[PDB]
DNA sequence: ATCGGATGTATATATCTGACACGTGCCTGGAGACTAGGGAGTAATCCCCTTGGCGGTTAAAACGCGGGGGACAGCGCGTACGTGCGTTTAAGCGGTGCTAGAGCTGTCTACGACCAATTGAGCGGCCTCGGCACCGGGATTCTCGA
DNA sequence: TCGAGAATCCCGGTGCCGAGGCCGCTCAATTGGTCGTAGACAGCTCTAGCACCGCTTAAACGCACGTACGCGCTGTCCCCCGCGTTTTAACCGCCAAGGGGATTACTCCCTAGTCTCCAGGCACGTGTCAGATATATACATCCGAT
């Protein structure tokens, strides 16, 4: 139904808690202890799974295979270590020359995980022989692209650090679609991160110019080569000028989120009618590191210095 | 020395304080203590050493009045002591409910 | 260029400052040459005032320094100060001596 | 971190000699806890206004001048400090 | 079609398997019978995994939580106990009831607990220590099933009277009492997702569930045999919609929610099914039968 | 003639638009017809700019194209 | 390192004249500070205000007169307004 | 009629309803003129003021009543008494 | 001149009826009256000069809430 | 051009801007400002009117009368403390009596 | 003489009070008293807006310093009400 | 009531050492000089009600008598506070390094004042109609002395 | 435990002056450039509130006991409330005027704003001394002796 009215309390199954997403309609909680294990809590049952020593070095971002047979996780020390959600263990080892920003599965091949190197073009490896191809690119080569899939995994969108956003097929390569953002008025911007949904093709951009955009994952084909960016909604914030380090999208396909780093300021509006709906009281203390709704349920949990502020009915 | 008879240093005692001026409560304590009630407020602050000591000193200026009013309050119930009855009707009475 | 505005009038306290402070005080959209001026000249009367019945009872107490203990006595011991200042408070100071009737063995 | 401690702090001889010079000769033992009490509610307030004025001036410090600011905004002036 | 086929046939007990319970985390299976006996078995391979004991006799129901930690067993040795799911030893004491104790039940949200005995009331205990709190009056019969709801705030009580009654948690009074004239005693509810729901299991052939929003009877549930036993009854959303209930007939039997039809039996036990769980994260049935019986069925199916 | 009209969350929507129509008056239909206030929405031919006071015969877009219902804030 | 304002000489100044034989620690000329400073703020806002009070653009003398009639009681406002004349005619005699 | 105490009540609760002002206006008006007379006299008023007065006082003197009455409680007693007055006026901060 | 006893006895009973009390002792009115007769005169101070201040010799209606409002009190319901 | 539909508000954002840059509160004022202080003040109108109607609809007339007003704002606490030093012309007393003073018998 | 003109906040406040109740009115004192209430709030916040921003040294009337003149003034809850009332209507204002 | 002894109060003596005042460099506001332009006030005027005064009269108070409930003084009792002291326990210096923190300035890009002129929301004068003021009478609830 | 009398609330019954509407005539609220600027981002520069532990001791805890006083009870007596009455100025109804409250014209003059050299005041050293520290003594007071 509608957004969340009530608070509850704390999930804390262990005492440290860093990561945190949904698996497909919030069934486990993957969370990546900054003292290199991976723990697997229970959600909607307040229990655990399963304790993996992963290796000494913490890891800083985690998820799931296609399958769920496996727990792939971007690790500070360069371990792309595919371990097993039964066992534990790990089952294919292999080492990138770049550390990992976002970790994702194709939900329709399971095969070529997503990876985000830094300065350096996005890899893409196949499990069933450890090979690892380099998705093409455009101008720079060393310039902090971030890649992710579509809402069936069927393209692949990647962004570069300069204000061009390339799309691409996710097995043949083709690269065909590209995109240059709007530049202001005097300066151009770079844009930090693109989140993505799971039903209408709609995704948000982060960017650095202090203002959240949203657009459709259907513009960049249809224009051609190139041709003029289209924002639908200039969200942002003017009494505070409030920072945007991580945002998510709804569950329902309606709502759009954007989050705080220290103020506490959880914004959300909604696709048809951009206004203001509700605001959190959020206390004031902690870094916010993940936030995730249910693809099914409205809800509002936000992970931050090891405790979870959870929002929901 | 021997066991004395009550109300005779207590005069002596008012009449040694209500004449000097110093700081009646410990530095550090009220340190401690506006540190800890700071901390709802807002984590990780840090204070002027100058600033701290105006606080307290304001404090204990109000603590002082309000205790004057209590002693008027307790002689209009004709006794002597301070009963913590008498703290609320001042406060009732002075307009801090 | 001399000949500063305070002394002007045989006055000693500063009143160019005052006038200035006046001028940058977006207090008001013109400032005058004559209202910081008075400012000023209450500023030396109530000085020397408040300053004399400090000194009045530091030589009452005979102590070579003056602490604020004297202003405080000063002004809470007067009326018409008292009145005004009411709801006041004063730096490292006191409580002037007072003892109820009935306390009184 | 909250923990029951540290209320207790400033003792009873504190609140003795406050009463002494509040001029007074008999007090009764139970009057130490509600004064502990009324000076946390007290305090509670002047610290709360003052944290606000360091936290519109984007410092995490507080100055002399915000704790005379927040006082003179309650009621009661300070003297003595700016 | 449901194609609920089986897989695995259970056997392990001594008395008698009356009380299989599939719990809502789907992980084990928690078999009792009437012997003090508290046997965990597999779910998907039928793996033994131990036997917890530690009764005098026979246990009436067995519950867990929502995270399968808590463990409540109907003793009726005037007693009741935790056993911890990953060891089997006793956690905390369940004293207060004066007679054989006869349902018992857990809470979704895992901080409170319901029993009952033949005292007409229901108590509730502290889950961290196990010490009397409240004594609600439930009905002036035997309570023969209690369960929470999904959302933690109501409770349904059930027993050989007719009159169904729901209570409330924040206050330990009856919110409706729905009253049938012909008065038909009721043997198991269970509450809906949304609350709203319950499903009297009651004791006159047929599974009339009633709705507290206003108070009126609905349609009939019939096909099966229900008049004498405490049988009991689960919802199954994986596969379809549908309902699943034992039958005196000695069969399993499975219907819809508002349709009364009947889509698949479940033959193979020889005697009356007194309870029935459904696998929540998979289309597996269990269910347990009286003395004639003393076997458990998995009954599994992908669609 | 009919078109296409693309809003975000994915329905193509076929309208009818004259050749001697103008642009204010389709908006005025398709507000009338779903309700979308013209406000909220704008035209967008693969990439390019379009307004509301002109005309289609202006612009000259080809047939049995589609065009994406950029969603605004109402006003 | 850097400027600041305060008034440090004048105050001990205004000491001499009457007392020439004692001096003061910190405290005293900051509780003066505040004192000059505090009235100050208070006494230009009260000014400004019974300023606006009355549609004009400037500030001038006799709205400052019937303020001082108006908060300070009798003989304080006597003293007052007695010097402030007395300043008002040695100032403008002389300029 | 007779029985003090109950009729005490009962205009006691008829007087908490009613919303009725009770001060007259030419005792008032002679005595603003005079006490304008003992600092300037023949001022040139308004005629809906005097009521606007009237209410003011009238909730003050209620309002202090009420402190007043809780001094006597104080006093373990009911009658109010001209000590109760100067007490609660003083412990107020209006002496 | 002297009008100060025209606020009658009876009257002050039904304030004090107003506030909440019963029982009233007979020496309790002077200081009543004295009470009122201060209250008056801090207001009417007041109120003549924030008139006389007009550059005007007359008086104003808003005065009374001026003076109301400045002495701590304040009035709504006129102007 | 209307400003004050242009954010759903109903007091007036023009007049309210004119009020503010008139009334020398400051010498260079904002854009946001007045819009701000328009919502303020509809939020708080608007939450005394709420109390206001329901405590005419106790006394069914159609107008409310100031009475109401008075027991609307000294029956809540919050308004309570933000009109504290504050009398209302005509509203009467909220009803009291003393717990002790409670004269009683068989 | 020559006719003046003087503005009070009668209209308004006659719908908002319609838009809450469409079924009671409204009488000329009450009306004075809604009036002077309103000019008494807005005169608090404007002149704890105005000393805020001249104590810390900005010569602006911004939207940040009233709602700080909000938190400082308005009591517990109501002040957070408020202050999501205002964002609401600066934001549903700023973009259109 | 009267007198003596232990005990805390109040004052003079070496001295010293950290805090007060005196001396100094030279850099950023302030008054010396000067204009024009926009507020204001000062002489004049015209109409509204307050300023000032009179005929009816009345419900409310000014002034005198009846009586019982509460205020006020005294007396006993056992209880909690004051005065003392032995001792543990955490304040008071004191000293030390410093990392993570607060704070002064070059600058250029985004934001508000101003103005020309438009023109509809809003205020003011005139109906206007009923919500509500005023009034008559019967139904309804309460309290104490038999 | 029970009635006479006394208070209170409501149902019409009727008329009336205030809140609402409407027409008409403004006046200030925009729109768009224009322009000037101040306040925001990065840089380096200072540094101190704080972790860390060491040695010392005022003083807060805790126990002992002795007793002044808070509290409960009794009794006496006096004065507050209520009842009634006769008398009464404070408020109803009106009228007049005058003068000044509000409004206009206008000319004059006060200072915002600009250029400016100096001067005089804030940061940094360096000399000096007034009350703290502990000691020794004369004296006033609670408390106990008669």
């Amino acid at each position: 139904q509608n957004y969340p009215e009530e608070a509850d309390g704390t999930l804390d199954c262990i005492s440290m808690a860093l990561t945190c997403t949904f698996n497909r309609w919030g069934t486990l909680l993957a969370v990546g202890c900054n003292d290199g294990r991976i723990v697997i809590w229970d959600f909607l049952t307040r229990g655990i799974a399963k304790i993996i020593s992963a290796h000494i070095h913490p890891v800083c971002s985690l998820c799931w295979s296609r399958d769920g047979h496996k727990l792939v996780s971007a690790s500070t020390d360069n371990i792309v270590s595919q371990w097993d959600v039964l066992s534990g263990d790990c089952d294919q080892r292999f080492r990138f020359p770049s550390p990992i920003l976002k970790v994702q599965y194709h939900p329709r091949d399971q095969n070529k995980v997503l990876v985000c190197p830094m300065k350096s073009a996005p890899v893409m490896l196949t499990l069933s022989d450890s090979k690892h191809v380099v998705l093409p690119v455009d101008d720079d080569s060393d310039l902090n692209v971030v890649a992710s899939f579509d809402r069936r995994g069927e393209y692949i969108y990647t962004g570069n650090a300069k204000g061009k956003i390339l799309v691409l097929k996710t097995d043949s390569q083709d690269l065909v679609a590209s995109f240059r953002v709007t530049t202001g008025t005097s300066n151009t911007t770079a844009i930090k991160s693109i989140e993505f949904a799971r039903k209408g093709s709609c995704f948000l951009i982060n960017t650095a110019d202090r203002i959240i955009r949203v657009y459709d994952g259907r513009e960049i084909l249809t224009c051609g080569r190139d041709g003029e960016p289209e924002p639908m909604q200039k969200l942002q914030d003017l009494v505070n000028r409030t920072p945007w380090k991580k945002c998510c999208f709804s569950g329902d396909g309606e709502y759009i989120v954007a989050g705080s780093a220290r103020q506490h300021a959880l914004y959300i509006w909604e696709k048809s009618i951009g206004n203001l709906v509700k605001i959190l009281h959020g206390t004031r203390g902690e870094l916010l590191l993940d936030v995730a709704w249910h693809p099914v349920r409205p809800i509002i949990a936000s992970i931050s210095s090891g405790v979870v502020s959870i929002w929901a009915q | 020395p021997h066991r004395y008879r009550p109300g005779t240093v207590a005069l002596r005692e008012i009449r040694r304080y209500q004449k000097s001026t110093e700081l009646l409560i410990r530095k550090l304590p009220f340190q401690r203590l506006v540190r800890e009630i700071a901390q709802d407020f807002k984590t990780d602050l840090r204070f002027q050493s100058s600033a701290v000591l105006a606080l307290q000193e304001a404090s204990e200026a109000y603590l002082v009045a309000l205790f004057e009013d209590t002693n008027l309050c307790a002689i209009h119930a004709k006794r002597v002591t301070i009963l913590p009855k008498d703290i609320q009707l001042a406060r009732r009475i002075r307009g801090e409910r | 260029k001399a000949k500063t505005r305070s002394s002007r009038a045989g006055l000693q306290f500063p009143v160019g400052r005052v006038h200035r402070l006046l001028r940058k005080g977006n207090y008001a959209e013109r400032v005058g040459a004559g209202a910081p001026v008075y400012l000023a000249a209450v500023l030396e009367y109530l000085t020397a005032e408040i300053l004399e019945l400090a000194g009045n009872a530091a030589r009452d107490n005979k102590k070579t320094r003056i602490i604020p203990r004297h202003l405080q006595l000063a002004v809470r011991n007067d009326e018409e100060l008292n009145k005004l200042l009411g709801r006041v408070t004063i730096a490292q100071g006191g409580v002037l001596p007072n003892i109820q009737s009935v306390l009184l063995p | 971190k909250v923990l029951r401690d540290n209320i207790q702090g400033i003792t009873k001889p504190a609140i003795r000699r406050l009463a002494r010079r509040g001029g007074v000769k008999r007090i009764s033992g139970l009057i130490y806890e509600e004064t502990r009490g009324v000076l946390k509610v007290f305090l509670e307030n002047v610290i709360r206004d003052a944290v606000t004025y360091t936290e519109h001036a984007k410092r995490k410090t507080v100055t002399a001048m915000d704790v005379v600011y927040a006082l003179k905004r309650q009621g009661r002036t300070l003297y003595g400090f700016g | 079609k449901p194609n609920y086929a089986l897989k695995f046939t259970l056997a392990g007990h001594t008395k008698a398997v009356s009380s299989v319970k599939f719990s809502p985390n789907g992980e084990w299976l928690a078999s009792s019978s009437a012997d003090k006996l508290i046997k965990i078995w597999g779910a998907y391979d039928g793996k033994f995994e131990k036997t917890i004991s530690g009764h005098k006799l026979g246990i009436s129901d067995v519950a867990w939580s929502s995270d399968s930690n808590l463990l409540v067993s109907a003793s009726d040795d005037k007693t009741l106990k935790i056993w911890d799911v990953s060891s089997g030893k006793c956690l905390k004491t369940l004293k207060g009831h004066s007679n054989y104790v006869f349902c018992c039940n857990f809470n979704p949200q895992s901080n409170l607990i319901v029993s009952g005995s033949f005292d007409e009331s229901v108590r509730i205990w502290d889950v961290k220590t196990g010490k009397c709190l409240k004594t609600l009056p439930a009905h002036s019969d035997p309570v023969s099933a209690v369960h929470f709801n999904r959302d933690g705030s109501l409770i349904v009580s059930s027993s050989y009277d007719g009159l169904c009654r729901i209570w409330d948690t924040a206050s330990g009074q009856c919110l409706k009492t729905l009253i049938d004239d012909d008065n038909p005693p009721v043997s198991f509810v269970k509450f809906s997702p949304n609350g709203k729901y319950i499903l009297a299991a009651t004791l006159d052939n047929t599974l009339k569930l009633w709705d507290y929003s206003k108070g009126k009877c609905l349609k009939t549930y019939t096909g099966h045999k229900n008049e004498k036993y405490c049988i009991f009854a689960n919802f199954s959303v994986t596969g379809g919609k549908w309902i699943v209930s034992g039958s005196e007939d000695n069969l399993v039997y499975i219907w819809n929610l508002q349709t009364k039809e009947i889509v698949q039996k479940l033959q193979g036990h020889t005697d009356v099914v007194i309870s029935t769980a459904c696998h929540p994260t998979e289309n597996i049935i269990a269910s347990a039968a009286l003395e004639n019986d003393k076997t458990i069925k998995l009954w599994k199916s992908d669609c | 003639m009919q078109i296409f009209v693309k809003t975000l969350t994915g329905k193509t929507i076929t309208l009818e638009v004259e050749p001697s129509d103008t642009i204010e008056n389709v908006k005025a239909k398709i507000q009338d017809k779903e309700g979308i206030p013209p406000d909220q929405q704008r035209l967008i031919f693969a990439g390019k700019q379009l307004e509301d006071g002109r005309t289609l015969s202006d612009y000259n877009i080809q047939k049995e194209s589609t065009l994406h219902l950029v969603l605004r804030l109402r006003g | 390192k850097t400027r600041k304002e305060s008034y440090a000489i004048y105050v001990y100044k205004v000491l001499k004249q009457v007392h020439p034989d004692t001096g003061i620690s910190s405290k005293a000329m900051s509780i003066m500070n505040s004192f000059v400073n505090d009235v100050f703020e208070r006494i230009a806002g009260e000014a400004s205000r019974l300023a606006h009070y009355n549609k004009r653009s400037t500030i001038t003398s006799r709205e400052i007169q019937t303020a001082v009639r108006l908060l300070l009681p009798g003989e304080l406002a006597k003293h007052a307004v007695s010097e402030g004349t007395k300043a008002v005619t040695c100032y403008t005699s002389a300029k």
